[PDB]
């Protein structure tokens, strides 16, 4: 019966051409008699082009191939928390069966125009530079982009670690469940990353979806999509999930391999014609739902790897045009001491202050514009010319503000800790302190604030805003510390 | 019904091949339909392959399609409802309401493919559209019933610009508007729709003055390739049969060319330069030449035009310029300095900047503003290496006036208030001319730079100057 | 005496600046012509791969 | 009774073979054709349909005639494993090439095998001292980790690998495997002799190292597989003997390049730059086997050739993420006389963490990098305008950076002939204190030349004294 089964005509490179399967659906999952699974991508007049989810060493000509009558899906639900799975939802951590709430297709239409509401809730990364200058909101997509080894994973990792603050509480609406997608990475690197998540007690609210270097192209292609359906469960059920795609550069390379092996005619740099679509339907699924749909949200931090700083290249241009903003990392700034190595001039969050704690906003008034004024002023002074009060003051302030934003890894700060630092910077309380001492000032100011002005901190954390009275209290609390 | 049937024979991504019986093939550009468990899938016929098989482009995802499935010919091209019943409604590429508000009970439907107006049907006109934006009104004024393009790289300000124009031009205008979202962010759509309601441009329980059409970047290439024509057909009906002034906003038109590009290889075509389709220019022609004023009615169109990697020489935007009566070119370099709107004052152009149209006085200020600006661009290499000290007496004065002019060209938009915290300002064309004239004559040389930044007319400059000194 | 000494020092600094810069120009012209060549080739290659199918 | 086929087609390294009845050899199986020389080995790559298979040859295909008889061996290419391989030179196909007779090992293992799962991974942050200043200070290697040496033609990949062998292999305790991939036969001959002299190979005794060679004179099939061969030997030591193995590969870029020589003949549409579409996953199937697991540990040092000095090339570019530490050698730096030509700002390691090396070491490494970056950011101004136009801070920082840069050079024992000076091995702790002091401006009065091509700070002081005469 050629309708529900077929035979292999030819097989090689993770592709199989199958005669028969007359009733198969485009993108349907199939089972090979030899063991390995596969996906139907090319439905042609004489045959079916199938991309395998594993090795092909065991498939041969003549082999029987069997329908499943299912479009490629995956298990979803809270059951997945604390688990490490492959692209198809199979547990790869050796901790037994996943309990699923249901199954969701890998490819799911994004929320249309109607079922959405403006992004208005902070995703607190705990990174001074991000949270003050490029605030990320619940439902937003914010690209992390940079050359190799520039701190890109470090920015998502610290974000996940910092959700510890709400995920231990019992308030479901303030919780953020994290999903981390590793595409093209090596297993030891993912192993190392789950170990860090455990040591920080962050694994209990994270889901890792892994399609690593050794796995078949079609698994790497699929992983972001199935991870999104995992994230989508939280979104559809009135909760919030944050998904990290590490990285989309590698997924695009994997899509490029499938398509060339299916002999679909290549486009620019040999990628498929619709490489832009691959990412755009991926990322539009990240969204902030309306009240009628239960206000759940999904937030995406896609990662893209440039080459030689070239943010003008094919895939980076594509993704930059999809997301709501980018964080831009650079080797030069890293070695200069600026860590995270965020390029402020180029780095934007488009939700901006709509999705930022008010207290943080209040204190970081024009910090971005000012740091821009500082960049200009510093560029000029490099002419070795003498300077006036105005130029020397801002050159002083900006130099300290830059220093203020440097931050160790795995060390995310609370909002109530960030506010007073930015405040002391922006209004100029740091201006008469030696530059090498800004690091020690940070911890000592906080230790002082935790001992004496602890009531101040609580107001900031619980209200999230600064009344005229709080500002006055904070003004005096800083001035007091500036002289021992 | 007298219905015609075929069978799916191939599915590769967006491309679907369909076999029909003898001498009853549907014509190229016909819509075909497949019944799906959810609703229906639309295909648009693209090629006749021979041997009674046609190649089609899907208007939705093809996942779940089976070889041998029945395909229905609809007899003509994708249709969309036209007329007043589209007002205050959101419509997708295939003419179907996507606002959950019921059917669009309009008297007529019309094909999204139509021939452009003949050469005899053209109507030339030199009437100025006052925007209230200083840089546009002074240096590259827009034309009533003309074609305006907003060129810009990722994140430079196209969408905010287009929103400002909607906010100023649309209320002052008395006819109807049509907004088309092509290949952009669905959440931009959700924002615009929420805005229109609060402004009253869309009243759910009454009359409305704008038609929304969306085909955003979540949608497959075929949808994104056709949705501009859907929005257009609605604007054409208002131009021709309603007989009145129509505004047509499109964000973003690049997405039409890009979508076209994404399927071109699977359609069977050798690529052209920079991986674009070989039909890039004729496809753009067929579409753009419909977006036009005729002797029957007026269409004023504003089209945002994305510019890949910031490269203005890239085939897509490069081909777009010549279709356009006035081009506003946005610039990363200008935005990075904190000047919004980031309009490049040298690269932006308008057919209307002619003494015969704006007057001699207006034209002279414009020229001299541009000369001052270019001199400054020219001298920037003497500044960077040898510094301001080395300049001539008359050169120092030109640089100081230029720096003021650069800043004076910036303006707080009403729609940009969340980004700035500055209340929006709208400035009359005549104040813009008078203001810049005074500056070029040296009437405000003693006033420092920051006083010209992010304000309105000249009275605002004077007011900021006194506030900074105190 | 300081003026005359300065102007002679600026003349000779500007002399070495011009010379060093004119050296860079050469090296960068050559890099330019390599790259111009490679862009034509790489662009042709895509066009050709797309025409093989 | 054995399964036979006939050759239907030969194009270069690719041979197509037809099989008469129902049973076809699995993908990855070795096939054989009897030549008057000896035997030619083929490896099944795909099933073409109509009972034909497509194979990749493991030697020259000169002489093959359509119609020739082909034997299925029943499984993949196999190699000798265990202790019997120590002190021996071996083929891509597992044969002895040192004219010392048969390698009589108990077991033979297939060269193709699944990488260790995610559950089998074992991670640790442990410094492996190398005695090389730039590495130890700025980008330390990890015991049981992966280490790539990236470099264009002739910048010093091999000499760097040789120095590592000389420093770490001599007293290591476990076993080493050396794999020559697509490199110079003469370097293989050099190495063999070198090991015999340093007593790491003993013809009469015991040996710590097993040699596997597929050099640049070999057809692309051999160059594409020989690394798997070296790897399988290494995996046996890791899993079965639970040992700390050292795996040296020179040069792994050549595995990929061999892969691309045959991609078109296999009927693929070329990817970017004419590489095989399978560049990334082919690389993972290999790279992911070279790892430490819970059973045992593998420290690997891979030379990575950079074609046309282009680090963005798909081969090197994809290799980066497979490596725990990367030292990138630079032609710019080597043309200035600085060896090893390491790029102190582009070389990276996962272990440069205060939690691993201590705050002091991290702080010093950071500040070295700051100093050098400040100098790098000023190249243009310097080249046009020169030192006189710098500010006073900058002039100091650059003067210090020029020393740190020279201080990062080191005489290597293996490079003695080119430097003219005896080689120096400097200890990690010495390196940290030396650089610490320079950063503190304690040697600002010392001429640059004294920092060039010496050991630690003492050598500097001693050289500064000699020159004062
Ligand atoms: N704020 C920080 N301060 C100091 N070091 C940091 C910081 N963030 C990251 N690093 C280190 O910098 C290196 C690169 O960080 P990582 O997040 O791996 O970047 P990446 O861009 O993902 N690199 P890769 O995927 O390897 O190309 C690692 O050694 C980090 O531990
Ligand atoms: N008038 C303005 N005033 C201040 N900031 C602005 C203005 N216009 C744009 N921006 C900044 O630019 C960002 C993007 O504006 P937007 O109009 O979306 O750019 P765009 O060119 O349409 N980007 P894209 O659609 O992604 O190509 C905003 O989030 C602001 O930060
Ligand atoms: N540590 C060193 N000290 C001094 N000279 C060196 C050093 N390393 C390499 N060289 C010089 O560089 C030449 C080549 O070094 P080698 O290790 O062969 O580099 P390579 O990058 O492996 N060359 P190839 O493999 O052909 O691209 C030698 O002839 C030496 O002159
Ligand atoms: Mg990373
Ligand atoms: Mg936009
Ligand atoms: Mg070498």
């Amino acid at each position: 019966n050629l309708n529900e089964t077929g035979r292999v005509l030819a097989v090689g490179d993770g592709i199989a051409r199958v005669f028969g399967l007359n009733n198969i659906q485009a993108e349907e999952l199939v089972e090979f008699s030899s063991g390995v699974k596969g996906m139907a991508l090319n439905l042609e007049p004489g045959q079916v082009g199938i991309v395998l989810f594993g090795s092909d060493r065991l498939v041969k000509e003549g082999e029987l191939v069997k329908r499943t009558g299912n479009i490629v899906d995956v298990p979803v639900g809270p059951g997945l928390l604390g688990r490490v799975v492959d692209a198809l939802g199979n547990p790869i951590d050796g901790k037994g069966p996943i309990d699923a709430a249901g199954r969701s297709r890998a490819q799911v239409k994004a929320p249309g125009i109607l079922p959405r509401r403006s992004v208005h809730e902070p995703v607190q990364t705990g990174l001074k530079a991000v949270d003050a200058l490029v605030p990320i909101g619940r439902g937003q997509r914010e690209l992390i982009i940079g050359d190799r080894q520039t701190g890109k994973t470090a920015v998502a990792l610290d974000t996940i670690l910092n959700q510890k603050r709400w995920n231990n509480g019992s308030d479901e609406s303030k919780k953020l469940y994290c999903v981390y997608v590793a595409v093209g990475q090596k297993r030891s690197t993912v192993a190392q990353l789950v170990q860090t998540l455990e040591q920080h007690d962050a694994m209990k609210y994270s889901i890792i979806v892994a399609a690593t270097a050794s796995e078949a192209a079609p698994l790497q292609y699929l992983a972001p999509f199935t991870a999104a359906s995992i994230g989508e469960w939280f979104r559809d059920n009135g909760k919030h999930a944050l998904i990290v795609y590490d990285d989309l550069s590698k997924q695009a390379v994997a899509y490029r391999q499938l398509s060339l092996l299916l002999r679909r005619p290549p486009g620019r740099e040999a990628y498929p014609g619709d490489v832009f679509y691959l990412h755009s339907r991926l990322l539009e699924r990240a969204a902030k739902l309306s009240e009628k749909e239960g206000s759940g949200s999904l937030t995406a931090l896609p990662v893209i790897e440039t080459q030689g700083g070239d943010v003008s290249a094919y895939i980076p241009t594509n993704v930059i045009s999809i997301t709501d903003g980018q964080i831009f990392l650079e080797a030069e700034l890293f070695y200069k001491g600026i860590r995270p190595a965020i390029n402020v001039g180029l780095s934007v969050s488009r939700v901006g202050s709509a999705a930022q704690v008010k207290a943080l906003k209040q204190v970081a008034g024009s910090l971005k514009l000012f740091l821009a004024q500082y960049r200009e002023v510093a560029a000029f002074a490099q002419f070795g010319s003498d300077l006036d009060a105005s130029t020397k003051q801002t050159l002083v302030r900006g130099e300290r503000l830059t220093q203020l934003l440097k931050q160790n890894q795995y060390s995310p700060l609370a909002t109530e800790e960030q506010v007073p630092l930015i405040y002391a910077g922006v209004n100029g309380h740091l201006d008469g302190i030696e530059l090498s001492r800004i690091g020690e000032f940070e911890s000592s100011f906080l230790s002082y604030l935790k001992s004496n002005h602890n009531e101040l901190l609580t107001e900031i954390r619980e209200k999230g805003e600064l009344s005229k009275e709080l500002l006055a209290s904070l003004k005096s609390a800083t001035e007091s510390f500036v002289a021992t | 019904s007298t219905p015609i049937t075929g069978k799916v024979t191939a599915v590769i991504g967006a491309i679907v091949d369909v076999h029909f019986e003898q001498s009853e093939l549907p014509a190229i550009l016909n819509a075909l339909e497949i019944k799906t468990p959810q609703g229906k899938l639309v295909l648009e016929v693209a090629q006749h392959l021979g041997e009674n098989t046609v190649r089609t482009i899907a208007m939705d995802g093809t996942e779940g399609l089976v070889r041998g499935e029945k395909v229905l010919d609809t007899g003509g091209p994708i249709s969309v409802p036209v007329g007043r019943e589209t007002l205050g409604r959101i419509i997708n590429v295939i003419g179907e309401p996507i606002d959950e508000r019921g059917p669009i009970k309009s008297k007529l439907r019309k094909p999204i493919h139509a021939d452009p107006p003949s050469f005899a049907e053209q109507s030339t006109s030199a009437e100025i559209l006052e925007t209230g934006i200083k840089v546009v009104d002074l240096l590259a004024p827009y034309a009533r019933g003309g074609k305006i393009g907003l060129f810009g790289g990722a994140g430079v300000g196209k969408t905010v610009f287009i929103q400002e124009l909607i906010n100023n031009i649309a209320k002052a205008h008395g006819g109807f508007s049509v907004f088309t979202g092509v290949g952009e962010r669905t959440r931009e759509g959700n924002d615009l729709y929420r805005e229109m309601k609060e402004t009253g441009v869309i009243n759910l329980e009454g009359e409305s003055k704008v038609a929304l059409v969306f085909g955003q970047m979540n949608e497959p290439p075929g949808a994104r390739a056709r949705v501009a024509l859907t929005g257009l057909t609605i604007a054409e009906y208002f131009r021709d049969e309603e007989g009145q002034d129509v505004l047509l906003f499109i964000d973003n038109i690049f997405r039409f060319t890009q979508a076209g590009s994404e399927v071109s290889a699977l359609l069977g075509r050798i690529p052209s330069a920079v991986g674009y389709q070989p039909t890039l220019a004729t496809d753009m022609g067929l579409l753009q030449e419909r977006i036009t004023t005729t002797k029957k009615g007026s269409v004023t169109s504003v089209q945002a035009v994305y510019v890949p990697a910031d490269d203005l020489t890239d085939p897509a935007p490069a081909t777009t310029f010549a279709h356009l009566d006035a081009t506003t070119v946005l610039s990363r370099g200008i935005s990075e300095l904190g000047i919004y709107p980031a309009v490049d004052p040298l690269d932006s152009k308008s057919r209307l900047l002619d003494a015969a149209v704006v007057g001699q006085e207006h034209y002279d200020v414009a020229s001299k503003v541009q000369e001052t600006l270019q001199t400054y661009k020219s001298l920037q290499d003497i500044i960077a290496i040898l510094g301001m000290d080395e300049l001539s007496e008359q050169d120092k004065l030109t640089v100081e006036r230029a720096r003021k002019i650069q800043r004076f060209l910036s303006q707080p938009f009403a729609v940009a208030e969340v980004f700035t915290g500055i209340p929006g300002k709208l400035v009359r064309l005549k104040d813009t001319v008078a203001s810049f004239k005074a500056v070029l004559e040296g009437k405000y040389d003693n006033i420092p730079e920051h006083a010209f930044y992010m304000v309105g007319g000249i009275e605002d400059v004077v007011a900021k100057a006194e506030k900074l000194a105190a | 005496q300081g003026y005359a000494a300065e102007i002679s020092a600026r003349r000779n600094a500007m002399d070495n600046a011009s010379k060093n810069a004119g050296d860079m120009i050469n090296r960068y012209s050559i890099l330019y012509n390599r790259t111009r060549q490679a862009v034509i080739t790489n662009e042709l290659v895509d066009i050709i791969t797309g025409a093989s199918s």
